[PDB]
């Protein structure tokens, strides 16, 4: 029962909890503690070949019950421990006895009444470790605590052949080649099935029009239900004239021939529900620090996985399928990509069978039969979304209490995250209490049905992020959660969030998979990366064209209007007269649809905008959702609607309004919104968010200008490049990059004076890799960029396919006379939303991954012998019109500039190391060339998010890897303020570690008014083995990826970027590039940058504390960089930043302050007066030493108790009258008698006994405190007339 | 003490225990000595006095082109049953029994000479129906600008010939001039009668304004295709008799009564009260040109006459917006012999689909959609180029207009005439004209001119007259621009994207009217002979299109348009497909109902009057009207760029959109709570479908909770001046049922309510 000093306070990685600050009637701390003993040999528990995970996990839990102890001790408001609470070892525990009104029976000096018997489920609960604690908002002395199996901590220490990665490194004995895991051969036309292709429209309706055209007519798509039971009469979306390659048998997604040692969860969602020892548990309990019966239990609830999985939407029973079905399914399977919306090929963490169901077959629907009319009907399902062990504990942690209920928002995932596997919080649980806390109920729901009410008006940051959904919840939001807290009157949630997939939205032309390996690998689950990768030349004209149209021009000699190569230079002018001929004739019905003769193409932002799940003005407004992100790729914070969260039902009911279409004829007229069938309640849940935020209160190109301002944590230098003509150029923004171009000759020459800029002269910086005839012709470019299919001569303007006859026969050409000056992935075009490559999703993805410091770079050359790339006489920043400026323009990370990113990282030149590492990229013109991506050398990842801490009534922030981030203005916005402030870590011994977040020991608000964070350079861990006996060219680690070869033709020596750089077969390329394939392992990047060993020097240990920069009402004011009156907002913000590169602290950007401490850092314990590191540094209550209760021999009882005790206090508030305070409490001379009084806590008039607690004005805070030293029994005492 | 409408004639006070009071059921229609044919329309409580609006189904109004008493009740067949507003006071020893106090009879307007000239040739589109189709709405494209101006067979001469036509620099010769009236929805004169059949397709079916043509054979053919209870094929027409009856059109056996009678009986719809005035306006379903203003001191036996909305010079926010609205009414210098129209006789917008009427703090607040009214030709012969054609055009702001709301709305684009059509921008299309003012493909060439689509050589031989639409859609042209305008799809390509306000289509009218200008309105109503105008200063108008999410194919709204959006299946009204779940059969025509002003109960700064904001329902979202109680005027901010603060549109979700708007029964405001409530009575649904199938879901009720949100005015020293419009928030409250017949909701208390 009493305190044991052998248990030491600690922080759990999954929630970063260490202690709860108790407040109200008796303040103090609860905090987690564990046994300090080393030599924990978990590998002594044998795993055989003939047994399953469950009896192994029970043997590990039983073994760890011998090797380790855990508890939640209470401390006073000065940091001093009271009682132990080792839940596995406490003697004769009990639940609390109740009155007939359900109230717990209580009297403060006696404590609670105990029933004399333990709670339910006590034999299986007692082994679990407590990991989070919270206090009731409305009920006194009432608390909740969360318990989990010991493997929810120790999972990282269990043996690697059961706790596998989602990928394997192998022996690499054939030499390493990352294409060996990739299905890569392209599909082909079926030599026996050509005749079923979509028909050309033989006659087209006049509609009383007059214009005419010679171009090939629209394709029909006919679909109708017919009279047969399980066949339509027509179903033209189901047509399938293509088939796969037969390279040593058929190429298709087929798990049983590919995953020979398939990854699967530790336990299934059904096992965790039935095996009561393996589920998480929340219990209510009661505590009183100075009673005889000081602690006892309330109620026990299991956080049952079936109460989450039976609350998933109907579409989550068929995650292999989506509401477009058959045509999308076939286009995906032909391109060798995932089908559905949340399939286990990308997201196995939520599936009971993991990689064993990572295939396109058996989608819950009839598909693949010999007749196109037979496909597209509902059937039985065998691979639904679940909640298996790894995802389950990431869905646990981050508690809050509201009314007669308590919630669980889930963790950051560091209960169960591995290097290649991403368990995350997918929803929220609730426990609700009934009959005055005599009874309970437990439930939970996924974030998809909660966040679906999000809209563009609900954020002061960027618009159009991929956070939208529809009547089918195929957008699946999940978070690494920082926490949930009260920010003054408003309840707030924070963390990092998954968007929809921004990267794989563009889709390949059917034959070209052999030359675009990264885009297919990123679609295959092989490249688990969410950053957008530039690949434009191999994309089809349109992602959504039905596959029966793809064969309409195999030669390319007609530039087949319905299906062709994506390039924007060669597409229609459809003017005042033209639309009535080429497209407005094809009217259609309840059983007919069409594909139109319009030529269509665009760059990455066109593809992304067209088929990503962007937010709009309306909610439920995303009828296309390409896929879901592998890991969190956004910051997040939001205001959560606490009374609506209190008022939502436990059970969620869906119906036929959330089912996918049962047949394709009902899919043909598919309503995007429909009435809930009024017994159902699913649509109520959408309104739990009032407001949200994602980054700075900035808009358009201004957000890219902010991206350049922050320092890179690998070296402390800004991405801006302006603090030092042959000088280098920035990576994210476009200001001062290339040349000032007059846009007055852009468009079809159509209208470009006062249109796009706040000033008389329309000057725009054209960016890197731009196209011009000459420096004298820097304004626009004329049409000359024609592309053949073979050597087959020009695109042929003024030909009959490029003409129409209008009313009165006055024919004219349907093509552009002039074009935009740039296509490069760095492009910013205010005037051209289809040639711009920057986008609002990418602006937020770049913000997060440049904070985490792990944006990759594109390479041709390593630092090795004869391989080297140079700073001098090999790069020309002033000549970005030609190959000597070394812009890749293919395989590059979107929105940014690679050579500038390489320079800011210091991969070439003396920027980051004492000698030139000579790693980089060069655009050669003499021969074909090969390329691949590599990491920055840093190891942080987007799940590395720590405690949400609330600073005051409107300001809050959190730790995020090497940063602390603050959302200072989100609750009460202002004009001219950026709304975010940031502090960087400084310690290179943390920043260059191989799993760096394991050194963070928790974050807290401190008594001097600053948030602070704990760090320990001794807490880092190596990789699972030392590579044993061989060089592991692939080394699985938290910043590794299987980046594929991209191969390309020679760059032109002049006019280099006037056309896109042409790709070639990459399937054999890996043998030509071995020096780059070795640099895929991030340890070799550290070795070549000089960071890989003790060569970093500095502190040998030096653990301790970190603190955010000082702040005032002026901090983050940028009102002179906002607005416009003489130029464009990003350009004046660039002028405003360039005088301030030496003085970033007034912008709210800079390095943290830091202080060292000796020994281990394990965790804080916190209370309203003080914070104690490791629980050391406790105090004598030095402000209150002179204050004490009078002892029983100093009281003359009949002087007090001649009057009944009924009138010694005010009945409306229970404080004792002022004159009787010095009659019961000793106080020093000259003391302020108004600063202290006594509160009655229990009494009985028939015994004349009065029980009291004292309250005093804290010198530090505008609030009352107890005086802890006031007696040998603490702040509580009793007085009675000699009758005790 | 909760007075609840027991039926169409009985109102009874319910105790807070949700129990009727003994001997409290009262027959108000008989209590007011009005025959049983009367019924109660709307009731309000003001100083614990219950007022009632009585509208009878026996009323019959006749219109005569000749004479003075042009609009008068048809007393020949005992049809002189004008509508009454009756003040009822509880006058006893504290037991609920109402009594006559005053009884004001609302009389038909007196038509001046100018209004007479306008109404003689005026024609009203048949009312919007619950079961109405996009295709139904759709009207075949009219003569293009070049066809109207230069004539036929004048191609490639635009450039040359445009100068003398005061159309200089005009970049769209193929710009629609309107919609042909030869087909579509039935356009009938006031003295005529609407049909019960709505054409499925308004490009092919229906005979439009040709009443003689419709009645000759097309009426019989439509009757054959669409019978009245099925046996009908329903391939060209829909028999919407049941829906016409439901939304309040009077019927003689089967044929509806005359249009003047229908308009009057619709105008007797709602009731807002003041300590000195009582105002009555029309319902939301079909327009209402005239609204009665009642002087509470007027004699019991005296006559109360309304004011023509045409005589109410509303302030649309900008003189430029007002002239936009004015210029589409019709040609100005008609001078044929009598071919006068609304614009020619100098009258403003004549028809509003009044969403609702309410009062607070002695101030009256009104809101509603601007009902489209435009000129049309009635030459009947050679013949006019524009013969049998509506003269309307979309007025969307151009792509290069200066960023900012003010600039947007003030943009000269379509000042006088048509300029929009089809255009190409980079890798996408913009139906909006890319240029305005003096902007072109080679520089600056001079101002862009626009003119009314009427040939000048025929200035004396073109007979132009006005019409009134049944919906906000001013221009019915089966065209892309039209659809875009309807759906709110028009966007600029600049750095900061903006929705292009269609200054003359889907316009949303709202404001607060003060007692002085109400007295001015009453004086206008009293005016005899010369017609006198009414000035409403504290009013505003906002382009409020239907959400694009209600139309199949349109996924999002942005400057970049997906190429498939150019297809005829989304370019035209007729090709458009509706996925509207709010009980409407259409997804083009917006519709508003249920304005209820309320006092903000939250504390306010001392010396500052308490906030009162009004909430109005629309298609796919709520609208909050923000007012400055310090001046009792619309909330406004100094920075022009900012959208008028007075306006705030918050979209709905699946639960709110599912709530039929055709079933709005009553709206109650909880004064101490500060939360609205929108009672929807499913029972209001028509008996039979538009295809004569029985309605299977006529049972149930639902409510929507409208709660204030955002940052309010005069909250604290720091919130004395505002920049962000307070925004409402609608949530499906949780009071829903399908098996029950609603009788009334009781705002029992803060924490409780009864059903």
């Amino acid at each position: 029962q009493a305190v044991d000093e052998t248990l030491t306070p600690w922080t759990w990685n999954n929630n970063n909890f260490s202690s709860l600050k108790i407040t109200g009637e008796n303040p103090g701390s609860f905090g987690l503690v564990r046994s300090q003993n080393d030599n924990l040999n978990i590998s002594s528990v044998t795993k055989n070949s003939s047994d399953d995970n469950l009896k192994y996990l029970n043997a590990v839990e039983k073994y760890l019950d011998g090797q380790q102890n855990f508890a939640i001790r209470r401390y006073d408001n000065n940091g001093r421990a009271l009682y132990d609470i080792n839940l596995a070892k406490m003697e004769n525990p009990s639940t609390v006895q109740r009155g007939l009104n359900g109230e717990p029976i209580f009297d403060p000096f006696k404590g609670f009444g105990l029933t004399g018997n333990a709670p339910t489920d006590w034999n299986e609960i007692k082994g679990k470790v407590p990991v989070e604690v919270v206090q009731s908002p409305h009920s006194p002395n009432l608390y909740f605590v969360l318990l989990v199996p010991k493997v929810a901590l120790e999972y990282h220490n269990l043996n690697n052949q059961v706790v596998k990665e989602s990928l394997e490194v192998k022996a690499t004995q054939s030499s390493f080649n990352p294409t060996q895991r990739l299905q890569k051969d392209s599909p082909v036309k079926d030599s026996s099935k050509q005749g079923e292709k979509l028909s050309e429209t033989t006659a087209s309706s006049m509609s009383s029009g007059m214009a005419t055209s010679t171009r090939a007519k629209a394709l029909k798509v006919e679909v109708e239900r017919g009279s047969q039971s399980d066949s339509l009469l027509k179903n033209d979306f189901a047509k399938k004239p293509l088939k796969h390659k037969n390279s040593s048998g058929e190429v298709k997604l087929e798990a049983e021939k590919e995953f020979t040692e398939a990854w699967k969860p530790l336990l299934t969602t059904d096992q965790i529900a039935r095996e009561k020892g393996m589920g998480a548990t929340v219990v209510s309990f009661y505590d009183a620090p100075y009673s005889e019966n000081h602690t006892a239990f309330g109620l026990v609830d299991h956080i049952d996985p079936k109460k989450m999985v039976e609350n998933y939407p109907p579409s989550w029973k068929t995650p292999k399928w989506n509401h477009h079905g058959i045509w999308d399914y076939n286009a995906r399977n032909l391109l060798l990509q995932t089908t559905g919306f949340f399939n286990p090929r990308r997201h196995p963490e939520w599936f009971d069978e993991g990689q064993a169901k990572a295939d396109n077959t058996s989608p819950g629907f009839k598909v693949g039969d010999t007749d196109h009319k037979k496909d597209g009907f509902k059937k039985n399902s065998s691979s639904p979304i679940a909640l298996p062990f790894e995802a389950y504990f990431a869905n646990i942690g981050n508690m809050v209490a509201i009314g007669n209920s308590v919630f669980i928002f889930g963790g950051n995932g560091h209960a169960t995250k591995m290097f290649t596997t991403n368990p995350l919080s997918i929803g929220v649980f609730r426990i609700k209490y009934t009959d005055n806390f005599s009874k309970s109920s437990v439930t939970g729901w996924p974030y998809a049905v909660l966040f679906g009410g999000l809209i563009n008006p609900q954020t002061n940051g960027l618009k159009d992020l991929p956070l939208g959904t529809n009547r089918w919840f195929e957008y699946v939001p999940r978070m690494a959660v920082s926490g949930v807290k009260w920010v003054g009157n408003q309840l707030v949630l924070a963390g990092t969030l998954t968007m929809g997939d921004t990267a794989t939205v563009p889709r390949l032309k059917y034959d070209q998979l052999e030359k675009h390996l990264n885009l297919v690998a990123q679609g295959q689950g092989l490249l688990r990366e969410d950053l957008q990768i530039f690949t434009p030349y191999g994309w089809a004209n349109r992602p959504d064209i039905p596959v029966g149209a793809w064969l309409q021009d195999e030669m390319g000699s007609k530039f087949g209007p319905h299906y062709f190569l994506n390039n924007p230079d060669i597409q229609d002018n459809v003017n005042n007269d033209t639309v009535e001929a080429l497209i407005s004739s094809y009217k259609n019905t309840d059983k007919l649809k069409h594909v139109y003769p319009y030529r269509y193409s665009g760059l990455y932002a066109w593809q992304l905008f067209n088929w990503s799940n962007k937010l709009t003005n309306t909610p439920l407004s995303a009828n296309f959702v390409n896929e879901n992100s592998y890991a969190p790729n956004s910051l997040f914070a939001a205001i959560l609607n606490e009374d609506l969260l209190t008022g939502l039902s436990d059970k969620i009911f869906y119906g036929k309004e959330n089912e996918f279409a049962e047949n394709e004829a009902d899919r043909f007229n598919q309503l995007l919104s429909l009435n809930p069938n009024p017994n159902t309640n699913w649509a109520r849940y959408l309104n739990v968010v009032q407001r949200f935020t994602t980054g700075p209160n900035l808009d358009s190109s201004t957000f890219d200008q902010f991206l350049d301002f922050l320092p890179w944590i690998g070296n402390g230098k800004p991405f801006s490049n302006s603090p030092s003509s042959s000088t280098p150029l920035p990576t994210f923004s476009n200001i001062n990059v290339g040349v000032k171009s007059m846009i007055t000759q852009h468009l079809n020459k159509e209208n470009t004076r006062w249109v796009f800029i706040p000033n008389f002269s329309p000057d725009i910086w054209t960016g890197a890799g731009y196209r011009v005839q000459s420096a004298n012709q820097k304004n626009g470019i004329p049409f000359e960029q024609v592309k053949p299919s073979n050597n087959s001569t020009p695109f042929d303007p003024n030909s009959d396919d490029n003409k129409v006859t209008p009313s009165g026969g006055s024919s004219k050409p349907t093509t552009y006379p002039a074009l935009p000056n740039s296509i490069s992935p760095t492009s910013d075009w205010i005037n051209a939303l289809t040639f711009t490559n920057k986008n609002n999703p990418q602006r937020n993805q770049l913000l997060l991954r440049s904070l985490l410091g792990t944006i990759p770079v594109l390479i041709n050359k390593s630092g090795d012998s004869n391989d080297q790339f140079n700073k001098d006489s090999e790069q020309k920043w002033d000549k970005t019109e030609t190959n000597e400026g070394n812009l890749p323009g293919f395989g590059e990370v979107n929105g940014l500039y690679n050579a500038a990113l390489l320079h800011t990282y210091g991969f070439f030149g003396t920027n980051t190391n004492s000698t030139d590492p000579k790693i980089g990229f060069k655009a050669d013109s003499s021969s074909s060339s090969s390329s691949t991506l590599v990491g920055s050398g840093l190891n942080w990842t987007s799940q590395d998010v720590g405690n949400l801490v609330v600073i005051n009534d409107t300001s809050f922030g959190f730790q995020l890897g090497g940063w602390f981030i603050t959302f200072t203005d989100f609750i009460r916005p202002r004009t001219g303020y950026l709304g975010i402030t940031l502090s960087s870590l400084q310690d290179q011994t943390i920043i260059w570690a191989d799993q760096p977040w394991t050194s963070f020991k928790g974050s807290y608000l401190d008594s001097d008014g600053t948030p602070k964070s704990l760090w320990d350079p001794t807490a880092l861990k190596s990789l699972p083995n030392s590579s044993t006996t061989y060089d592991t060219n692939p080394t699985l680690s938290p910043s590794f990826q299987l980046y594929q070869p991209n191969k390309v033709k020679a760059y032109q020596t002049t006019n280099t970027y006037n056309k896109l750089i042409e790709p070639v077969d990459a399937t054999s390329a890996a043998t030509n590039m071995t020096s780059l394939l070795k640099l895929l392992t991030t340890k070799n990047i550290k070795a070549k940058l000089g960071k890989g060993t003790a060569s970093s020097q500095g502190n040998n240990n030096g653990g301790g504390v970190s603190q955010t920069i000082n702040t005032i009402t002026t901090t983050g004011n940028i009102s002179e960089g906002l607005k416009e009156e003489t130029s464009i907002q990003a350009e004046t913000l660039k002028k405003f930043f360039d005088s301030k590169q030496n003085n970033k602290s007034e912008i709210g950007i800079g390095d943290s302050t830091f202080t060292k401490m000796d020994g281990k850092l394990t965790g804080v314990v916190s209370t309203p007066l003080v914070n104690l590191i490791n629980g050391q540094g406790a105090t004598s209550d030095s402000d209150t030493e002179k204050i004490s209760f009078k002892p029983g021999n100093q009281i003359d009882f009949n002087r007090l108790f001649t009057l009944p005790v009924t009138e010694l206090f005010d009945p409306n508030t229970m404080f004792v009258y002022d004159q009787y305070v010095p009659l019961l409490v000793n106080l020093p001379s000259g003391f302020d008698q108004a600063s202290i009084r006594l509160k009655v806590i229990s009494y009985s008039v028939e015994n004349q006994t009065l029980g009291v607690r004292l309250e005093f004005k804290d010198p530090q805070t505008q609030q009352f405190i107890p005086v802890l030293n006031a007696s040998s029994t603490g702040p509580q005492t009793v007085f009675q007339p000699f009758n005790q | 003490t909760f007075l609840v409408k027991e039926d169409s004639k009985n109102v009874t006070a319910y105790t807070p225990f949700a129990t009727p009071i003994t001997d409290s059921k009262s027959d108000l229609v008989s209590l007011a000595q009005l025959d049983s044919s009367y019924q109660i329309a709307d009731q309000t409580i003001h100083n614990t006095n219950l007022f009632v609006l009585f509208k009878s189904r026996d009323v019959k109004v006749k219109y005569e082109s000749s004479g003075s008493n042009n609009i008068s009740f048809d007393s020949t067949s005992q049809g002189e049953k004008p509508s009454y507003v009756v003040e009822f006071t509880n006058s006893t020893n504290i037991g609920i029994k109402w009594t006559m106090v005053k009884k004001y009879q609302l009389d038909v307007p007196n038509v001046s000479s100018d209004m007479n000239q306008v109404l003689k040739n005026l024609i009203l589109e048949q009312p919007l129906t619950k079961y109405t189709l996009n295709s139904s709405l759709a009207k075949e494209k009219g003569k293009t600008q070049r066809e109207v101006h230069l004539g036929s067979g004048q191609a490639n001469q635009w450039t040359s010939q445009r100068n003398q036509h005061d159309l200089n620099n005009n970049p769209s010769p193929n710009a629609s001039t309107g919609f042909k009236l030869t087909t579509g929805n039935a356009y009938r004169k006031l003295s005529e009668s609407w049909p019960i059949y709505e054409p499925i397709d308004g490009t092919k079916q229906g005979k439009g304004k040709d009443s003689s043509g419709w009645s000759s054979t097309e009426e019989n053919e439509a009757k054959n295709d669409a019978p009245s209870v099925s046996s009908g094929t329903f391939n060209k027409y829909l028999n919407t008799k049941q829906a016409l009856e439901s939304i309040g059109i009077l019927f003689d056996d089967q044929t509806p009564r005359n249009v003047i009678t229908q308009l009057y009986y619709a105008s007797t719809s709602k009731l807002a009260v003041t300590n000195n005035h009582i105002v009555v306006m029309g319902n939301s379903f079909l327009p209402s040109m005239w609204y009665w203003v009642v002087e509470r001191s007027a004699q019991e036996n005296a006559s109360n006459k309304p004011t023509w909305f045409a005589n109410t010079n509303l302030d649309w926010g900008e003189d430029k917006q007002k002239q936009f609205v004015e210029n589409q009414l019709g040609y100005k210098e008609t001078t044929s012999t009598n071919s006068h129209n609304f614009h020619s006789k100098s009258f403003t917008q004549p028809a509003y689909l009044i969403s609702g009427i309410d009062s607070v703090n002695d101030q009256i607040i009104f809101s509603g959609f601007k009902a489209g009214s435009v000129g049309y030709d009635s030459s009947s012969s050679s013949s006019s180029s524009t013969k049998d054609q509506a003269l309307a055009w979309s007025t969307t702001t151009s792509l290069d207009s200066k960023t900012g709301y003010k600039d947007l709305v003030t943009n000269d684009t379509g000042l006088n005439g048509p300029i929009n059509g089809s255009f190409s921008i980079q890798d996408t299309f913009s139906f909006v004209v890319p240029y305005s003012g003096n902007h072109t493909n080679n520089g600056t060439t001079g101002p862009i001119k626009t003119a009314y689509p009427v040939k000048k050589d025929q200035k004396s031989t073109v007979k132009i007259n006005s019409l009134i639409n049944a919906t906000p859609l001013n221009s019915y042209g089966d065209e892309g621009i039209g659809v875009f305008d309807a759906l709110g799809l028009n966007y600029n390509f600049k750095s900061n994207q903006e929705r292009l306000p269609s200054r003359t289509d889907q316009i949303f009218v709202y404001g607060i009217v003060s007692p002085n200008e109400l007295r001015s309105a009453k004086s206008s109503a009293d005016s005899t002979g010369s017609d006198t105008k009414v000035n409403w200063s504290n009013t505003q108008s906002r382009y409020l299109p239907v959400p694009y999410n209600y139309s199949e194919g349109i996924i999002d709204a942005d400057g970049f348009k997906r190429p498939e959006n150019r297809g005829a299946s989304v370019t035209t009204f007729s090709g458009l497909k509706s996925i509207a779940p709010d009980g409407f059969a259409n997804s083009i025509a917006n519709f508003s109902v249920g304005l209820k002003a309320g006092i903000d109960p939250n504390p306010v700064m001392s010396g500052k009057k308490a906030n009162y904001g009004a909430v109005v329902l629309t298609r796919g979202g709520v609208v909050r009207l923000n007012f400055n109680p310090g001046n009792d005027s619309l909330l406004s901010t100094t920075d022009n760029n900012i959208a008028p603060i007075s306006f705030s549109f918050t979209p709905f979700t699946a639960a709110e959109s599912a709530v039929d708007l055709t079933t709005f029964k009553e709206v109650t405001y909880n004064q101490e709570s500060g939360l609205w409530s929108y009672i929807f009575d499913s029972s209001l649904k028509p008996s039979h479908d538009g295809k004569q199938t029985p309605v299977t879901d006529n049972m149930g009720f639902s409510v929507i909770t409208v709660s204030r949100t955002g940052i309010e005015l005069n909250q604290d020293q720091a919130t004395t001046t505002l920049d962000v419009a307070p925004s409402a928030l609608a949530v499906q409250s949780g009071i829903q049922s399908t098996t029950q017949t609603l009788t009334g909701v009781l705002p029992l208390s803060e924490e409780f309510s009864a059903v």
